[PDB]
């Protein structure tokens, strides 16, 4: 499991809980949607992109 | 003893080095998370930070900008790694904080700094899924001003027949670079789409890390600086070539790999790019 499209529109809290069930060693970083980020690929990382309400705004994926 | 990372060899940079061309007097901005200027295998010529809470561009609290910089320009000596353009004048243009993120205006401010400071090449190992008009204007302005602008294609992998190249790589004026490994196979994470321009090594790429370390990273972030460094080599051999001509030289001399949707024009070959007459090998 490397992408979580069912998490879009959920709270950042539920998204972290679900991703850590699927990938308990995940390194989760939360950032505002519409920011620019580094393009290295980290198999252990899952970035979360949140809207101004702290809901998931883009499909989380590993990288 | 120094080691030459495989990706530097794979793009044929040693052929330029043996001709005597190493990126001397070419100004390359690494628009990124900073560059650790204390690293003994890097020489940072200047820079600026556009990160409000991290005002020193010579302190890299993430590690990413340092790694990218070493691929562009790690020094030619008896230590560490060798960069693609080891004599380039390297500028730390810090637009990302410790967490590897930046606001669009910070990136734009860095691009503006680079234009105002007469940079010859910009490398942006960075990106986002959406554009903005102001971002597009900044990169187009840089290109109109003569700067070779290179960026990571993105690490989105495939999505059916959709393009997954992010911005600013997705803009026509920016050279979007995807990642291959040492066998010239596209990395599975490498973004795809008609905006993919060229490929370079982006798997298990050894380079400089903060606090006098080295390590192997993966990403289109690692591929992009092979191309920015190649642009600096070509400009050191042909100092009057415009950005238009450097970009076409790199595009016109790739080693073609697969379908262009997945590979763009193929793997860069800086030896062939820096000849007067260009063809694919
Ligand atoms: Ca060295
Ligand atoms: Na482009």
């Amino acid at each position: 499991k490397t992408e979580w499209p069912e998490l879009v529109g959920k709270s950042v809290e539920e998204a972290k809980k679900v991703i850590l069930q699927d990938k308990p060693a995940a390194q989760i970083i939360v950032l505002p949607v519409g920011t620019i980020v580094t393009m290295e690929y980290r198999i252990d990382r899952v970035r979360l992109a949140v809207d101004r309400l702290d809901n998931i705004a883009q499909v989380p994926r590993v990288g | 003893a120094q080691s030459v990372p495989y990706g530097v060899s794979q793009i044929k940079a040693p052929a330029l080095h043996s001709q005597g061309y190493t990126g001397s007097n070419v100004k390359v901005a690494v628009i990124d998370s900073g560059i650790d200027s204390s690293h003994p295998d890097l020489k940072v010529a200047g820079g600026a930070s556009m990160v409000p809470s991290e005002t020193n561009p010579f302190q890299d609290n993430n590690s990413h900008g340092t790694h990218v910089a070493g691929t562009v320009a790690a020094l030619n000596n008896s230590i560490g790694v060798l960069g693609v353009a080891p004599s380039a004048s390297l500028y730390a243009v810090k637009v990302l904080g410790a967490d590897g993120s930046g606001q669009y205006s910070w990136i734009i401010n860095g691009i503006e700094w680079a234009i105002a400071n007469n940079m010859d090449v910009i490398n942006m190992s960075l990106g986002g899924p959406s554009g903005s008009a102001a971002l597009k204007a900044a990169v187009d302005k840089a290109v109109a001003s003569g700067v070779v602008v290179v960026a990571a294609a993105g690490n989105e992998g495939t999505s059916g027949s959709s393009s997954t190249v992010g911005y600013p790589g997705k803009y026509p004026s920016v050279i979007a670079v995807g990642a291959v490994d040492s066998s010239n196979q596209r990395a599975s994470f490498s973004s795809v789409g008609p905006e993919l321009d060229v490929m370079a090594p982006g798997v298990s790429i050894q380079s400089t890390l903060p606090g006098n370390k080295y390590g192997a990273y993966n990403g289109t972030s690692m591929a992009s600086p092979h191309v920015a460094g190649a642009a600096a080599l070509i400009l050191s051999k042909h100092p009057n070539w415009t950005n238009t001509q450097v970009r076409s030289s790199l595009e016109n001399t790739t080693t073609k790999l697969g379908d262009s949707f997945y590979y763009g024009k193929g793997l860069i070959n800086v030896q062939a790019a820096a000849q007067h007459h260009h063809h694919h090998h």
